[PDB]
């Protein structure tokens, strides 16, 4: 038997998974980092827009602060997130972005002088003072009433992933690409590590360690049309669910992006609009402050996208041999504001769309892009399976709720990595474990058998036909607009397939560097993660954030101010066991109301919502008359907990 | 050997613990000595292409090389010193540039295949430098030794002699193209290696340096062949059995 | 679109004692806007599912999918069939990289290794308070310190470097480039002789025979041409 | 390139999955071509050392090389074919034996130091082979080309001419020792490399092969110098300005 | 902390220590073999007389 130990494993060398491993390895903990493909090729690299931090340097980031970011985030969450987490976060992003910039990351910085902004209408000539020259700059982004989205051109995610990964290499972390986690190791509801299958040699190894973190990124690939890389299949989400002890949260909360270059699905940044570029209809105008006057563009995903399907369902979808769609005209947004800072989102258009960006509008169309849900964990990172932590799009720490805010995911990545890191190092350095050879063997010898059955399998299902059929079901019925009948013909076929996925037959017998065998043990997992979303969504009868239910269009606060905690307790069962967890209004620093946009007055209101509001304004006004700063009041309304290292307040420009 | 020779060999670092600077001093002279020959070869293409201007004009320059206006009417042993010298900077170049050679079945087979699959201009022009470079190991040696042993046999008549009566045209014809390709590219590759011209658009510079290379060496390939056919004809018309043309003396010899 | 395509692919499995270096022709009908990512994939889902190859972003920014397409290293996911005249397309795995199977090679760990060799990371002496403010940089400095942090570690300028294919300890363009990216970054306090100790040997910058094959094939269009030259001008005058 | 060229390059094994046999076919010709020149050089040391036997005896052999007893009284273009040939097997050897060369600052510095510390006979004699081998790149080329362009200028009088009147003695003196050390050792090292003589006490064979090497090449170094001083003296005593000695014809020329 | 696991350790790559590791490794047990100096330089090598077997 092959076994390898380390003080702290880290399943997923993404952007978040790496930051975490940095905060552990830097303090004696010998750590490992498994990964399908070499780290610097993760999906983070493909980050366009930027990182959002309540910084406040730019003439626009000006006057920004935790509170504003806090609110911007929370209101965007359509109130389905954990307020004290969103709080920990905001107070860390700033000092997170600074660390990065000090590690190399070249953030496009401010220059003394007058700019040439485009705003909504047109050119407005902005002027940055001179006490701002050389400080991290910002961009206007989706749903922000302040410019706090930082950037390094439009390939921001890239310069970050590298700056971090490079750091691990400096510390002696151990990267081990082409190695996949296929099952976690638990004994008495405790995680001892994982069972890994060397994608190349093909042999199973047991990776044991005191702690174990899972950062396997989104699951956008359970859908046919997604912007996510082809290795964002949620296998990692799947294996924590297969332990039947931990639970996935809001698995049905899937965010969709408005302008992914159709049909490839290759992203085309929001900096398009935040930089002034705007959406042209089929008639070719602005269904912009036409459908929603506070700008259609510069509104949340679930918003800006919704109507993008309305105009089309009214038959106004000017298709092609693949489908109806719209266009994004940034032709009028200068050839300097395009040939730079929308540099990729221009080459992307020439090499694929075979046309020019500073020329025309693109054949776009909303598709899946982010995955809020995932392994549900508490505020410190740990889950229900004590010992197993999580962070990144991969899990549901939930500072997102039912609608992530543009430029937050890759801020949550480093932030969460910093926070959940300190709490992971703590656990591994203290918790003592009882490693049992009988158990280790049970899991390993048990996984090996699994591989064999698959090879000696005699069933006759084309995993590629079952796989592709799943992605069809999802993208169709669980699209932007969901309804009772369709989230049933789905929850049904998705099940009928998890049953067919056990009768598959592969042609290539080899037990090594076999790609076919990979898609055989990978699919069944995806389906189980698919059932969690489809069924998870079917049950949740109302319309909140990215969850639009044509038949329960009102954001029910009285019944659905909870989180769909999906589990899979028994090995046999074909459908997830959805239990719900309620939210406490008397812990919210901001009570349930209108989100600043979206359709007005469409939420069946809850009584405690108001009551809490009153006593918020009570406390508010009293401590303002008393002469208390915003931190004192924050502390009043709702206190949040943070680790030592990241306690101090973020010093801003002009105090 | 010295003690710091042993030490740098047994540890791979200078006694003061630093990577020998040698490899830099060496990568400097390979280019250094290379540039020298590169220009002498353009100058030599003119000091010699004067035979297309009367036997007299050419016969003139051959003398001045002998410092006639200082040492009598001519001094041949002075040319033996230019050859003996440009023969030393010939060897030095070879010895330092043959390090950059393919050398064992694999490095050869692999490089080749790649060259053909790729079909990359500049990568293919190197090969040529590495090819002609070998060739001149044999050809160039003859010629260089001569201008060092018979510095008097150089004139408009005596030089024509050597050309056909001793048979150098079979050689001067081959070597004429080698020394002109290896010289041409060598300089272009030398300008981009250290990039003295890069500038603010080094992408456009490498563009002209690449085309300029051509014209400049296409002009020297024609002019060079004209200067060739000249001593050949002049060499054919020498049938008087009663004359030593090789030593066709005028005053201080010929 | 509708025309027939001839796909010549390389195949060999270093771990199967019975596998022999051979080719395999597949015949795919063209489609409009068909990138090799599609073609090579159909071949898997439908025709032959034995074929190994690595794809990740599919957008052209992860640097995975790099291979010898009709004799030239380039990114598969961003290469179109349309641009292939007659219609015959031969696929070979990047040379100068530890082979794994057919078209799959180890691009990763060489880079995760060369990175280490050139000590690829900000070499500051002291930390700044992530709490306090940030280090002010000219917006134009952080500009160029960008164009060189863009390298996506794809392998193409290692696959094209005839040098690295013969002598194999060479640092490669992608390596020399990195070194510069850190010279010119303010936050990094490394001197010139510090860099001479990393690449001042015949396996370093000096082993580069300015073939300029890297500079011409970089899928991201960097200035390897002059930059590698610039590096040279310094390291050669060092000490 | 072929498809099995690409394949053998991209995998490092023949299409039938075996290590190319090439490296063996190549290690055979390096020794092969090397042995050839080794003997021609002993034979050439005799076909030429006949000048110590009257200008007549020597003048005789120079003719027969020209197949006088078949083609008239002499045929020079036949010698140009022996040179043109032994000039090809000259190049081939260099090209295949220069692979065995030190080649980059390290391989050189390391080997050197070692050589001096060790002070090992046979390891030191290699160096010499690798030294002289380079030298003959320049020297040997001149001489070989000539016997291919002026095959008539070879006789007891005309050859003496070249020696001093064209100045080859500065060269024939250097090359005389190279071609005799590189040849001598080369053969000894060739006999032990393949060990055709090993026998039942290969320890005593390598013992004689090592001493025999000496006498055999000490005899050829003296006899070679005698044959040298011969054309030199014969070359000094040629002051008649009214004679072309280079072409000192007798019948079918000279 | 640095920890390394194996199904069966073998402290001492002598002559005996190695034979043992052969009978374990030959049946699936992943084994290790620590040793002061490379095994073939053990003290066994210096055996003169011979091996006694009721042959
Ligand atoms: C797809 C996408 C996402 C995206 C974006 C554009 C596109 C096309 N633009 C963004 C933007 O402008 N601003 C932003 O804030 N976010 C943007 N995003 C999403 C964002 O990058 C992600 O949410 C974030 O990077 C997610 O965190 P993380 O970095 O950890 O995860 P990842 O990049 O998805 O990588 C997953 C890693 O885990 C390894 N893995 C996966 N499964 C396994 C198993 N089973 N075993 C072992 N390792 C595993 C992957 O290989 C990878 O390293
Ligand atoms: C010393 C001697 C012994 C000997 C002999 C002549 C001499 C000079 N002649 C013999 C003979 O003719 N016939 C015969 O039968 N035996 C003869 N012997 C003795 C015999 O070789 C030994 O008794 C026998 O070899 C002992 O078994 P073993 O092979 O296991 O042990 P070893 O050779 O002594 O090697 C010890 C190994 O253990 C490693 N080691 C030791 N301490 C440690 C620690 N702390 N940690 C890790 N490894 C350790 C040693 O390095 C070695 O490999
Ligand atoms: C017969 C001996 C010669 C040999 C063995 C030889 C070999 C070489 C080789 C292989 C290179 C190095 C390519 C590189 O590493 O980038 C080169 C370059 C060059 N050689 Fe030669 N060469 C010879 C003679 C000459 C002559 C006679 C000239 C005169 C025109 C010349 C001019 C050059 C130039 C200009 C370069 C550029 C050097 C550099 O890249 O720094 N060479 N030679
Ligand atoms: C100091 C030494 C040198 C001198 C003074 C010299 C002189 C001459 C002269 C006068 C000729 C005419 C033919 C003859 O008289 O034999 C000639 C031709 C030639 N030389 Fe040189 N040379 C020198 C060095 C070189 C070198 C190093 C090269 C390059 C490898 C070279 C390449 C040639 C070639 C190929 C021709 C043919 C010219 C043509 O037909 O266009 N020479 N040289
Ligand atoms: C100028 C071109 C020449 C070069 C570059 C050269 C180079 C070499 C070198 C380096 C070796 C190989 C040592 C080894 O690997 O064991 C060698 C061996 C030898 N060479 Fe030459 N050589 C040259 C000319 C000659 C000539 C003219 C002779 C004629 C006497 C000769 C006879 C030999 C012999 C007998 C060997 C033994 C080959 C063997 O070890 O199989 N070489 N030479
Ligand atoms: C087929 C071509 C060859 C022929 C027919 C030939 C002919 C001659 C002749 C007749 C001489 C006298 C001087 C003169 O007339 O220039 C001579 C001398 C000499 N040859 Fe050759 N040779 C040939 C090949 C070689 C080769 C390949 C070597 C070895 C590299 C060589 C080395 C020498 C040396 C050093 C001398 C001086 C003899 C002494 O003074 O002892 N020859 N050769
Ligand atoms: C550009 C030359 C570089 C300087 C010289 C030293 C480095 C290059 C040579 C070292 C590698 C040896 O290379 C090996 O040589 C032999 C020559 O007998 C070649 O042999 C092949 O080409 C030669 C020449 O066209 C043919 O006569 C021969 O029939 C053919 O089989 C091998 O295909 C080559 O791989
Ligand atoms: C035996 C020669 C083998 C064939 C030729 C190719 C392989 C050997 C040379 C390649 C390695 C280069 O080797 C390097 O050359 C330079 C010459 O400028 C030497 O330089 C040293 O010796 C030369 C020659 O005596 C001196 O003029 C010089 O002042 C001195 O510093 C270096 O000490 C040597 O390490
Ligand atoms: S430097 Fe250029 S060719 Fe080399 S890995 Fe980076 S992007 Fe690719
Ligand atoms: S092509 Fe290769 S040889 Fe040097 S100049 Fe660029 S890295
Ligand atoms: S497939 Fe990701 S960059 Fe090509
Ligand atoms: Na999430």
């Amino acid at each position: 038997m092959k076994v390898q130990y380390c003080d702290s494993l880290v399943i997923g060398g993404g952007l978040a998974g790496l930051r975490a491993a940095v905060a552990t390895q830097q303090k004696g903990l010998s750590t490992i980092v498994l990964s399908l493909i070499p780290v610097k090729r993760s999906h983070s690299a493909a980050a366009q827009g930027g990182m959002q931090a309540s910084l406040g340097n730019s003439k626009m980031s000006d006057g920004d602060n935790e509170d504003l970011h806090f609110m911007d985030t929370v209101k965007g969450s359509d109130w389905g997130c954990d307020q004290k987490v969103a709080r920990m976060f905001v107070n860390t992003a700033p000092k997170a972005i600074r660390e990065l910039a000090a590690w190399g990351v070249p953030w496009t910085r401010i220059h003394k002088g007058d700019r040439m902004a485009i705003i909504n209408a047109q050119k407005t000539t902005i002027t940055e003072e001179d006490f701002r020259h050389g400080l991290i700059h910002s961009r206007d982004f989706g749903g922000t009433k302040k410019w706090r989205t930082c950037y390094t051109a439009d390939a921001t995610g890239h310069t970050m992933l590298f700056a971090v990964a490079n750091e691990c290499l400096k510390l002696g972390v151990s990267i081990q690409d082409r190695k996949e986690a296929i099952a976690l190791i638990h004994q008495d509801g405790k995680c001892y590590g994982a069972v890994v299958r060397d994608l190349v040699t093909g042999d199973i190894i047991a990776y044991v360690a005191k702690g174990t973190l899972i950062a396997t990124g989104g699951y956008g690939r359970i859908y046919k049309n997604t912007t996510n890389a082809v290795v964002c299949e949620g296998t990692g989400t799947a294996i924590a669910l297969e332990t039947g002890i931990a639970q996935l949260g809001n698995m049905e909360a899937v965010q969709f992006h408005p302008t992914p270059l159709f049909p490839s699905g290759i992203l085309l940044t929001e900096g398009c609009r935040g930089d002034g570029g705007i959406l042209r209809d089929v008639d070719g105008h602005r269904f912009m402050p036409d459908y929603e006057p506070e700008k259609k563009e510069l509104a949340s995903r679930d918003v800006v996208s919704r109507r993008m399907i309305e105009h089309i369902r009214k038959g106004k979808g000017v298709q092609s041999p693949y489908g109806q769609h719209l266009w994004l005209d940034i032709s009028i947004l200068g050839r300097k504001h395009i040939e730079t800072n929308l540099r990729d989102v221009q080459e992307i258009c020439e090499y694929f769309a075979g046309i020019d960006p500073a020329e025309k509008w693109a054949p776009v169309l909303p598709m899946q892009h982010y995955s809020m849900g995932g392994i549900r964990t508490d505020y410190r990172g740990e889950a229900k399976l004590k010992g197993l932590f999580s962070a990144g799009e991969a899990a549901c720490w939930d500072m997102h709720g039912f609608n992530r805010l543009g430029g937050n995911s890759v801020s949550e990545a480093v932030v969460a990595g910093m926070i959940v890191g300190e709490y992971f190092a703590e656990h591994c350095a203290n918790t003592q474990v009882d490693l049992e050879t009988k158990t280790l063997e049970k899991f390993v010898k048990g996984q090996e058998a699994y591989m064999k059955s698959l090879v000696e399998s005699k069933g006759t299902e084309d995993v590629f036909k079952i796989k592709n059929r799943m992605k069809d079901v999802m993208d169709d019925n669980v699209g932007i607009f969901r309804d009772g009948p369709h989230l049933e013909k789905a929850v049904k076929e998705l099940e009928e397939l998890y049953k067919k996925s056990k009768n598959v037959g592969i042609k290539n017998k080899r037990l090594h560097a076999n790609p076919e065998l990979e898609e055989a043990y990978r699919v069944p997992m995806m389906l189980k993660v698919a059932l969690c979303v489809a069924k998870g969504a079917l049950d949740r009868t109302e319309s909140r954030g990215a969850h639009n239910r044509e038949d329960y269009p009102k954001r029910d606060d009285i019944n659905w101010l909870n989180r769909t905690l999906a589990s899979w307790p028994n090995p046999e069962q074909t459908l997830p066991t959805l239990e719900y967890e309620a939210l406490d209004v008397n812990e919210m620093e901001i009570a349930p109301g209108y989100r600043g946009y979206g359709a007005k007055g469409n939420y069946i209101e809850n009584p405690l919502s108001v009551k809490r509001q009153e006593e918020i304004d009570k406390i508010q006004s009293e401590l303002e008359a008393a002469g208390k700063d915003r931190h004192a009041i924050q502390e009043a309304l709702m206190p949040y907990e943070l680790p030592a290292k990241y306690k101090a307040r973020n010093e801003r420009l002009g105090d | 050997m010295t003690n710091e020779s042993i030490l740098e060999s047994y540890s791979g670092v200078t006694p003061e613990r630093k990577k020998s600077r040698m490899p830099a001093k060496l990568d400097w002279w390979q280019s250094a000595t290379g540039l020298f020959l590169g220009l002498f070869m353009i100058g030599h293409m003119f000091f010699v292409s004067t035979i297309l201007l009367g036997d007299n004009v050419m016969l003139w320059v051959t003398k001045k090389f002998q410092l006639d206006f200082i040492f009598e009417g001519g001094k041949p042993i002075v040319v033996s010193f230019l050859a003996a010298f440009v023969f030393a900077v010939f060897i030095a170049h070879a010895f330092l540039a043959m390090r950059k050679f393919p050398i064992n079945y694999r490095q050869y087979l692999t490089f080749k295949t790649h060259k053909d699959l790729m079909r990359h201009g500049d990568t293919t022009l190197w090969w040529i430098q590495a090819m002609t470079g070998f060739a001149m190991f044999f050809l160039g040696s003859v010629h260089l030794y001569i201008m060092m042993t018979q510095p008097q046999t150089i004139g408009p008549v005596s030089s024509s002699f050597r050309m056909v009566s001793e048979w150098m045209w079979p050689l001067y014809l081959v070597l004429l193209f080698a020394v002109e390709l290896h010289g041409s590219v060598g300089l272009y590759r030398l300008a981009v290696k250290w990039g003295w011209f890069d500038g603010e658009t080094p992408d456009k510079t490498r563009a002209n340096l690449k085309k300029l290379k051509t014209l400049m060496s296409a002009f020297l390939i024609v002019l060079g062949l004209l200067t060739f056919g000249a001593y050949v004809k002049k060499g054919l018309e020498q049938t008087d059995p009663n004359i030593d043309y090789k030593y066709f003396d005028y005053k201080r010899t010929h | 679109m509708g025309r027939m395509l001839t796909i010549r692919v390389f195949k060999y499995d270093p771990q199967s004692a019975v596998s022999k270096p051979h080719f395999q022709e597949y015949k795919i009908e063209e489609a409009p806007s068909m990138t090799i990512f599609i073609v090579l994939n159909m071949i898997r889902e439908t025709y032959d599912p034995d074929l190994n190859f690595d794809f990740v972003c599919r957008a052209g920014i992860c640097g995975s999918c790099g291979m010898m397409i009709n004799g030239r290293p380039s990114l598969a996911c961003r290469t179109l069939t349309k641009d292939f005249e007659d219609g015959v397309i031969t696929l070979l795995p990047l040379p100068a990289f530890k082979l794994i199977k057919d078209l799959s090679v180890d691009t990763g760990n060489w880079f995760n290794g060369m990175s280490q060799r050139v000590e690829s990371w900000i070499h500051a002496q002291k930390e700044h308070d992530i709490s306090k403010l940030e280090e002010r940089i000219e917006p134009e400095v952080a500009q160029e310190v960008f164009e060189l942090d863009r390298c996506i570690e794809c392998g193409c300028c290692i696959a094209a470097c005839g040098t690295k294919i013969m002598r194999e300890d060479f640092v490669g363009a992608a390596g020399l480039n990195r070194v510069v990216r850190f010279m010119i970054d303010p936050h990094d306090e490394r001197t010139d002789e510090d860099y001479y100790e990393l690449i001042g040997d015949d396996d370093g910058v000096f082993g580069c025979m300015t073939l300029l094959a890297c500079h011409d094939v970089c899928p991201k269009n960097l200035p390897l041409q002059s930059k590698i030259a610039y590096l040279r001008r310094k390291m050669v005058s060092v000490n």
